[PDB]
């Protein structure tokens, strides 16, 4: 027994012992010659006004004009950005919601929470309303995370320690995952959708093969539960989130840790990252009430996103670029530009 | 558990035989894609209130 | 500038302007704009509306007690000007009653204002409210006129001791003070003897602290008014006397028109929810 | 099966009354605004009246305003037209037409099947120059409509119809705000132009796609028809 | 005629 | 300024408001109960007497009841216990026999202390249940209360061993200035622990609306 324990640990010093003769120089001094971005000031646009409760996910639609949020007062509500109207109200089975998605068509939605069950809801219906297409059973903890491939795959991650590819039209689990520790708190896919990340609480990242369905590659350095993950748009790196008040990015064709995002006035958790459209400014939403924006080529901070009044759960940005959109605990939603 | 723990150990030989690069190498790509895209992030450089949807 | 009784009333009156229009007006940009549509809500925004529109109207009583009688903002505004003097005080007095039969009817019958105590009775009895202080004020309306004596305009009554002097007079009283004073501590003695006798009591002092200075502060600010609106239905207006009473009338209405720049204190600014948006407003405009 | 049945025409005498229904069956009928549209015995189509979903909103035309009146019921699926003192001029076959909007939706897309009444004896201006143009199968045409004022809007859209009407049939809509392409609609239509010039464009045509061809605008009431263009052989 | 106070 | 077609949405926008407005007030007449126990806590039979998460509908006296049972969750509690912050009280239930099996009564105690004095349940009452108070009694002649609490100085009777488990559970709530708890001792098997939840959710319902407005 103890041979494979041991033969694991020297196995496992040996990766640590390969990706350090490949740490020649620090990001920091790569780019210790560009000019910084300067100072960002965002105003709110507008404030959606709708929810009766706290707000715990959001998603934008692919023509950066339509967006759907889920509080836990038991409604989906999907909005119009430029005018404020809302086009759909959907009501849930089960109020204990804590995650959300928009099909890349725009045909479907999906939902999800402590009902360990993910619906998806058609909205183009010849009856004129929005029925529930179909429910997705088999995990045994929450779901925490669900994202759409296309109009008939979904892949969903769940707090008993696994993520899965489903298959909508059947109804079944076409894939598991299964490699992680703790509960798997989030999850995103990579711009070609050929390969995903998962981050879960125990302190670590890995990347997963849709086709395969194995790990790639397994990333740790945070010190406590991870929250958040996003790629970084060109698809070769991505960012963490984590209760110990710190971002980090890692690359993957390096196989460690780049940047650290942190600071001595920040001592909360972060709930959500996300990325400009040029990679340049990463967004984090964090406890103190407040978002912050990181120069992500530098480390520096370049502003704040201050005008809630309760912590910010969601946050996420358009796929032009043109405008960022944060929930939170409070009832409202906020789209800053 | 040794069922578990052989099934670890081969994992981990999985992720020892992959291939990396120097991360000066990897630093530069990613200083290079967001100088190429620097021109189309609203965010960082304003657009004008003439063509932004969101006035107010 | 002279005779006391009138000096001290631009001192009470004008503080109630410095410390009214910043109190009420904060109390509806926090409750109309920031905070959702609740039954307390209802109540707090009607009452400082009421409040507010008394609060604007102050210095129109500095300008008719500066230049000493003469009036000489119209012909026709001798009809109207008091009667949204007096709209806005008894609409005030029938929505402090209004919060204190809500408060007694929580404590006696909780299992029933849980199910049916929502928003819309309190929009429909705060719609009453305004019609009822509207028909007192057809009295004030109808028989307000212009005298002219010695070249200064005298904004008098056309009454015809006159009958009808005599019924404004006393529906003022009874309805308005009276009864409004007996709803109002009823209302507040079985709420701190409820709170005090139970298998589940807690023996806390809040309540009675709290349902002390409010119908106290009620009680001192309308009381003069209504006592100096009766010695002048019955007294001689040449004894000495008499005119001592007329020159301390308008300290009278200094108090009671004082009352608006408390309510926005002892009623909204006293929970906790609404003192922290107070805060976070103040801070984030800093 | 999302029908729309309607009755209550037939025979009337000048000066009298009579009322419509529309019998609603298999779609959310509360959720959706309902249309009249009639379309004289040898003549094009013509708007009548529209309510609103949740009967917030009414409009009528200027020929009708005052002697029509329109209703609906929601707990029983019935939409209703009570109309007195008819004229000679009122002799036509009525159509009931549900339309739902928000952003991004279809309206006027499905229509009823039509109930025939006989009566015993500045608003813009849509042209279509064209009667009637004979047609080979397999070929290509397009078919022109002109507008008297632009119909695109400050927010980008253009508010555009059109419609087909198969010989004894109800119409049938194709292309909704000049450009998007109506569900079920084989993609061989097509449609395209800038305001106040307007063309449909059919490729490969065939059978099952002769008829009349309506251009409607929806950019404000009163809505307005074409007169119609007739594609034989 | 009358000096009263305005509310009075 | 806006279109025929753009007047009609925001007439469904209001409408839509319409609706959620009236929805948001059916489901605030409702009192919600979370549901809490030890391993053995007996929330199938506090189901009786009165997958993920499992819900309970029922009526006392005009009174709407919504009950949250979440022992199926295996999952880590801090991450899903913020989303119950904000229920109207909570119902703990504990074993009064579960003093001798294996040391089991200290493991409840330390479940008392981490859900009093959490973060999130900061304001919200406790109601407490002993159950099995008849084997309790039956089993306090045979085997002495200080297996469990040593530091006993009492006799081997009921009454006063059972006052004593009483004032230990009780002991743990640190901030007695913002929350209550109300013990019941559980038992008959009738509908005498209905009334009592009645009775507490009452008071609860009056201190808080009392306490939204000054006074408390």
């Amino acid at each position: 027994l103890d041979q494979l324990r041991q033969e694991a640990e020297q196995l496992k010093n040996q990766i640590r012992d390969a990706r350090k003769a490949c740490a020649d120089a620090t990001l920091s001094q790569i780019t210790n010659n560009i000019d910084p971005v300067g100072r960002i000031q965002m105003r709110t646009r507008r404030t959606l006004r709708g929810h009766l409760a706290k707000i715990y996910a959001m998603h934008w639609g692919t023509d950066s004009r339509l967006l759907v949020s889920a509080s836990q007062d038991g409604k989906l509500i999907i909005w119009d950005s430029y005018t404020t109207n809302k086009v759909h109200a959907i009501p849930l089975r089960s109020s204990w919601v804590m995650t959300c998605a928009y099909a890349p068509s725009g045909n479907y939605v999906a939902c999800g929470g402590l009902d360990n069950i993910c619906s998806i809801y058609n909205l183009k219906t010849r009856e004129g309303n929005v029925r529930v297409s179909r429910e997705l059973a088999g995990h045994t903890g929450y779901l925490s995370c669900c994202r759409f491939l296309d109009d008939n795959q979904i892949v969903t991650s769940s707090g008993d320690t696994t993520c899965a590819l489903w298959d909508i039209e059947t109804g079944q689990q076409t894939t598991t995952f299964t490699g992680h520790t703790g509960d798997v708190m989030s999850l995103s896919l990579a711009p070609d959708t050929r390969l995903f990340v998962s981050g879960a609480c125990d302190a670590s990242a890995k990347l997963w093969d849709v086709r395969e369905g194995m790990c790639r590659q397994t990333f740790t350095g945070h010190e406590s539960d991870i929250n958040a993950i996003c790629f970084f748009p060109n698809g070769n790196a991505f960012a963490t989130g984590s209760d110990d008040a710190t971002c980090r990015l890692f690359d993957l064709r390096a196989d460690q840790e780049l940047m650290t995002y942190s600071h001595d006035n920040i001592i909360c958790g972060i709930t959500s990252v996300s990325f400009s459209k040029s990679g340049r400014l990463l967004l984090a939403g964090y406890d103190d009430f407040n978002c912050n924006v990181w120069d992500a080529l530098k480390a520096d901070r370049a502003g704040v996103l201050a005008g809630h009044d309760n912590r910010v759960s969601c946050l996420g940005v358009t796929d032009d670029g043109m405008a960022v959109a944060t929930g939170s605990w409070d009832s409202f939603l906020k789209i800053w530009n | 558990s040794i069922a578990q723990a052989r099934k670890l150990v081969e994992q981990l030989k999985m992720e020892a035989n992959i291939d990396r690069i120097k991360v000066s190498k990897a630093a530069a790509d990613l200083m290079a894609y967001c100088e190429a895209h620097a021109k189309e992030d609203p965010l960082l450089t304003p657009v004008p209130a003439s063509e932004n949807p969101f006035r107010e | 500038w002279n005779e006391p009784p009138v000096i001290l009333s631009m001192v009470i009156l004008s503080l109630t302007f410095l410390l009214g229009l910043p109190g009420n007006g904060l109390v509806l940009w926090v409750a109309g704009l920031k905070m959702q549509r609740t039954v307390n809500t209802i109540w707090f925004l009607h009452l400082t509306l009421a409040d507010l529109l008394c609060c604007l109207s102050l210095p129109f009583s500095l300008a008719h007690l500066a230049l000493q009688g003469q009036w000489p903002y119209g012909r026709f505004l001798c009809k109207l000007i008091p009667s949204i003097i007096v709209l806005n005080m008894f609409a005030s007095v029938f929505l402090l009653t209004a919060i204190s039969l809500d408060r007694c009817l929580v404590v006696f019958k909780p299992i029933w204002c849980q199910n049916h105590r929502n928003v819309g009775m309190a929009c429909s009895i705060c719609g009453c409210i305004w019609v009822v202080a509207f028909v007192m004020c057809i009295p004030v309306f109808v028989y307000r006129e212009i005298f002219t004596t010695d070249n200064h305009n005298r904004c008098g009554y056309k009454f015809g001791v006159p009958t009808p002097l005599v019924a404004i007079t006393i529906t003022r009283l009874v309805v308005g003070f009276l009864l409004p004073s007996v709803i109002m501590i009823a209302c507040y003695s079985f709420i701190v003897f409820r709170m005090q006798r139970g298998r589940f009591a807690k023996s806390q002092s809040k309540t009675f602290r709290v349902a002390v200075v409010v119908v106290a502060v009620f009680l001192v600010c309308w009381t003069p008014y209504h006592i100096f609106g009766v010695l002048s239905l019955l007294t001689d207006p040449e004894t000495p006397l008499g005119k001592t009473l007329m020159s301390w009338d308008h300290v009278c209405i200094a108090l009671a028109s004082a009352n608006s720049c408390f309510n926005p204190f002892l009623y909204a600014l006293l929970g906790k929810d609404f003192r922290k948006k107070a805060r976070q407003s103040i801070q984030g405009i800093l | 099966d999302v029908q729309l049945v309607e009755s209550g025409g037939g025979l009337v005498q000048p000066g009298g009354s009579r009322k419509l229904s529309c019998s609603a069956s298999g779609f959310a009928f509360s959720s959706f605004g309902m249309h009249w549209v009639r379309q004289a015995p040898e003549k094009g189509l013509e708007w009548v009246a529209y309510i609103s979903s949740g009967s917030g909103t009414i409009y009528y035309a200027d020929t009708v305003k005052g002697r029509f009146t329109i209703s609906r019921d929601d707990p029983k699926n019935t939409l209703f037209l009570q109309m007195t003192s008819l004229r000679s001029e009122d002799t036509a076959m009525y159509y009931c037409v549900r339309s739902i909007y928000y952003y991004g939706s279809s309206p006027f897309d499905f229509w009823g099947q039509g109930t025939t009444l006989t009566v015993s004896s500045s608003d813009i201006v849509m042209t279509q120059a064209t009667s009637s143009v004979p047609v080979t199968p397999g070929e290509s045409v397009s078919i022109s409509c002109r507008s008297s004022k632009s119909l695109l809007h400050s927010n980008g859209n253009t508010y555009l119809y059109w419609f087909l009407q198969r010989p004894g049939q109800s119409p049938q809509l194709l292309i909704y705000r000049m450009s998007n392409l109506a569900s079920g609609v084989p993609d061989r239509f097509s449609g395209s132009g800038s305001g106040t010039a307007f063309t449909l464009t059919i490729s490969r045509l065939e059978a099952e796609d002769v008829g009349v061809y309506y251009c409607m605008q929806h950019l404000e009431y009163p809505l307005t028809f074409g007169a119609g263009t007739k594609l034989e052989l | 005629a009358s000096k009263l106070g305005l509310a009075r | 300024t806006l279109s025929a077609e753009d007047k009609a949405a925001v007439e469904r926008s209001k409408m839509i408001d319409r609706n959620l407005r009236e929805d948001g007030e059916k489901a605030a007449r409702e009192v919600k109960l979370l549901l809490l126990g030890a391993g053995e806590s007996g929330k199938s039979t506090i189901v009786k007497q009165m997958t993920g998460i499992v819900e309970t509908h029922f009526t006392f006296k005009d009174l709407h009841f919504k009950m949250f049972d979440v022992g199926a969750q295996r999952s880590e509690r801090k991450k899903w216990i913020h989303c119950f912050e904000g229920v109207t009280a909570i119902i703990f239930c504990v074993a009064l026999s579960d003093y001798d099996l294996v040391n089991r009564m200290h493991e409840s105690m330390k479940l008392f202390d981490s859900i009093c004095n959490n973060k999130w349940f900061t304001d919200t009452s406790i109601i407490l249940f002993l159950n099995k108070k008849d084997l309790f009694e039956e089993k306090i002649k045979k085997s002495p209360l200080t297996i469990c609490y040593p530091e006993y100085a009492g006799s081997n009777t009921y009454e006063e061993a059972a006052a004593y488990i009483q004032c230990q559970f009780e002991d743990l709530n640190k901030r007695k200035d913002t929350k209550e708890i109300y013990t019941h001792f559980t038992c008959s098997t009738d509908t005498k622990n209905v009334q009592f939840v009645f009775d507490a959710v009452t008071d609860v319902i009056i201190k808080n609306n009392l306490k939204d407005c000054g006074l408390f």
